[PDB]
């Protein structure tokens, strides 16, 4: 009764932890995205 | 090299102007030196005096002048940092050749809670002869001297090559090596058990915050991926001391690490290198970062006006403009004045000041 | 009679020299600096281990 | 005419810039279009 | 007077994108580093 | 014993196939991202 539920508890620790990894890396990718937009709008300020 | 380090002594003793200001090291490339100013064979004819000033943003208040130290190289300027060639044994390290100019430390004006101001000028003067000529002026914006991060995490793999060629050379030198150095090559190989290209370190797509976050996010994954599925530096120092018969700080800085960053020049489109040593007092330094400086103001100008889609920050609507003044008050000076001596937030505003005098000089002639 | 010292946690150096010169004893110090100044820089950098 | 040439190239600058600057703004729209139901996907 | 000013502005803007090209080249590599644990995860 | 394990085998075919769809579309999105960067650096070459 304990080993099979712990085998499911590993699968509880498998998917529910890996979903939270998804949310943070997108926000880190928003730092990768906004660094482009900080760069691009800065280019026109060198023209104007 | 030696001029690169004696200028670090100048910031430590406080002889530099400006206490909140911080020090920035720059490798000028030889191709950047040619298109901007003086010929290259003139500097060939070992330190050179260079006078440096800092110019404030959009108001004509510049720093009274201070001399600084510089040294020109004809060989690979980055490769001299990476591969110091002992003259007693030139076959120690292999390196890829590159163009090379001079080393100049630069001051960058900052505040308390250090924030440099963009769109303002730090300048050089290279006087290789007497008279008005032989003296060109090379400019630097504060945007030109600030990279976002370092690279010396991604650059530390060069040491293992240097550890390898010392084990290579002692086997090649054999009995002519002293025995403690002949010992220490085996001591390096117990730690162990291609030529060094400076272009490959520069063109590598690696930054310090980008690499360290990717490594620290992967090691967090690998723990979860596992549970579900279930010093030689001191040995280096004796090898240098035995083969050179001595030591300088030039060999000290090359062994620890180095952060070698490409930047590009606003004047003549050419590249140049910003360097922050590891144990230094300058840009990114292991010991001395009070007070560390931020690029938040250059971030605050773009992203506030990007959503507003406005080309110039003085063209912004005053409701959205006044929030920038209430947050950061350093921009209040060039924005509030109706008529400053320099057109604000322009990069060629320095060059316009030269040409406005050039018209006023001509306009007074033809009338008189 | 001139010695040489190299201070390090490594096995250390020694030399003895007999120098013939026209310089006085009051003025020998820049001359020995010109020869052995390479060794002079080393014992300023090192020779402080372990001093916390 | 040197003002005429360079102001034409100023207009030749921002024209092709903003065509791909909007296409740069096309980048974070897909990632909020792709990866937002992907949280439901593992769930 | 504006000629040397406007000539400088194009060369001014001919510095930052080349700095940004080294910035934007991380966008393939850093985003490719978000699958190499997750590809082996399957 | 066969229908419930096949019902789990559908859930084996559910999630483990849909995870592999995630990996390819990001790489296809890297073709959408790099087409911008191929375009943007080309613009400055028309200025220089």
């Amino acid at each position: 009764q304990r080993t099979g539920r712990s085998a499911l508890a590993v699968l509880i620790r498998a998917c529910y932890r890996l979903q939270q990894q998804l949310q943070r890396t997108r926000r880190a990718l928003l730092h990768h995205s906004d660094a482009v937009l900080t760069s691009l709008h800065h280019v026109r300020m060198l023209l104007g | 090299m030696n001029a690169h380090l004696a200028n670090e002594v100048q910031y430590d003793l406080g002889h530099v102007p400006g206490r909140p200001s911080s020090l920035v090291h720059v490798i000028i490339s030889s191709e950047c030196l040619a298109a901007a100013g003086i010929p290259l064979a003139a500097l060939m004819r070992a330190n050179f005096q260079v006078e440096i000033q800092t110019r404030a943003h959009a108001t004509g208040d510049c720093t009274p002048w201070c001399t600084a130290f510089a040294a020109y190289v004809p060989a690979d300027a980055v490769g001299e940092l990476l591969a110091p060639v002992v003259p007693a044994h030139p076959g120690l390290l292999p390196r890829a050749s590159s163009a090379g100019g001079l080393f100049v430390s630069l001051p960058v004006v900052c505040d308390a809670q250090g924030v440099y101001d963009p769109y303002a000028v730090a300048a050089l003067r290279l006087a290789w002869g007497s008279g008005a000529s032989c003296a060109r002026v090379i400019l630097f914006s504060y945007d030109e001297l600030v990279p976002p991060n370092t690279r010396y995490a991604a650059d530390s793999t060069r040491i293992m090559r240097v550890c390898r060629h010392l084990c290579r050379y002692v086997a090649l030198l054999g009995a002519a090596a002293p025995p403690a150095a002949k010992e220490a090559a085996a001591h390096l190989s117990m730690g162990l058990g291609p030529p060094i290209s400076p272009e490959e370190q520069l063109t590598a797509p690696g930054g310090d915050t980008t690499a360290a976050q990717d490594v620290s996010i992967a090691q967090e994954n690998e723990e979860i991926l596992a549970l579900v599925q279930r010093s030689l530096v001191e040995w280096l120092d004796r090898g240098w001391e035995a083969l050179a018969g001595g030591d300088r700080p030039d060999w000290l800085w090359s062994r620890r690490s180095i952060s070698v960053v490409l930047r590009h020049h606003y004047g003549t489109k050419q590249r140049f290198v910003v360097v922050s040593y590891e144990n230094s007092v300058a840009w990114g330094g292991r010991r001395a970062r009070p007070p560390l400086l931020s690029s938040a103001l250059a971030t605050a100008l773009t992203e506030a006006c990007a959503a507003e889609r406005v080309v110039r920050p003085h063209q912004l609507s005053p409701a959205g403009q006044a929030e920038l003044l209430l947050r950061f008050p350093a921009l209040e000076v060039p924005l509030r004045h109706p008529r400053p001596v320099l057109p604000p937030f322009d990069i060629a505003a320095e060059v316009a000041f030269t040409a406005r005098i050039h018209l006023a000089c001509l306009r007074a002639l033809g009338q008189a | 009679l001139v010695f040489t010292y190299r201070q390090r946690r490594d096995q250390e150096l020694c030399c003895v020299y007999v120098i013939k010169s026209q310089l006085p004893p009051r003025g020998l110090e820049p001359a020995l600096e010109r020869l052995f100044g390479r060794l002079r820089i080393t014992n300023t950098i090192h020779g402080t281990e372990d001093m916390t | 005419e040197q003002v005429v040439v360079l102001q034409a190239q100023r207009t030749a600058a921002a024209a092709a810039l903003e065509n791909a600057a909007m296409q740069a703004a096309e980048l974070p729209v897909d990632i909020e279009r792709r990866l937002r139901p992907i949280e439901r996907n593992v769930h």
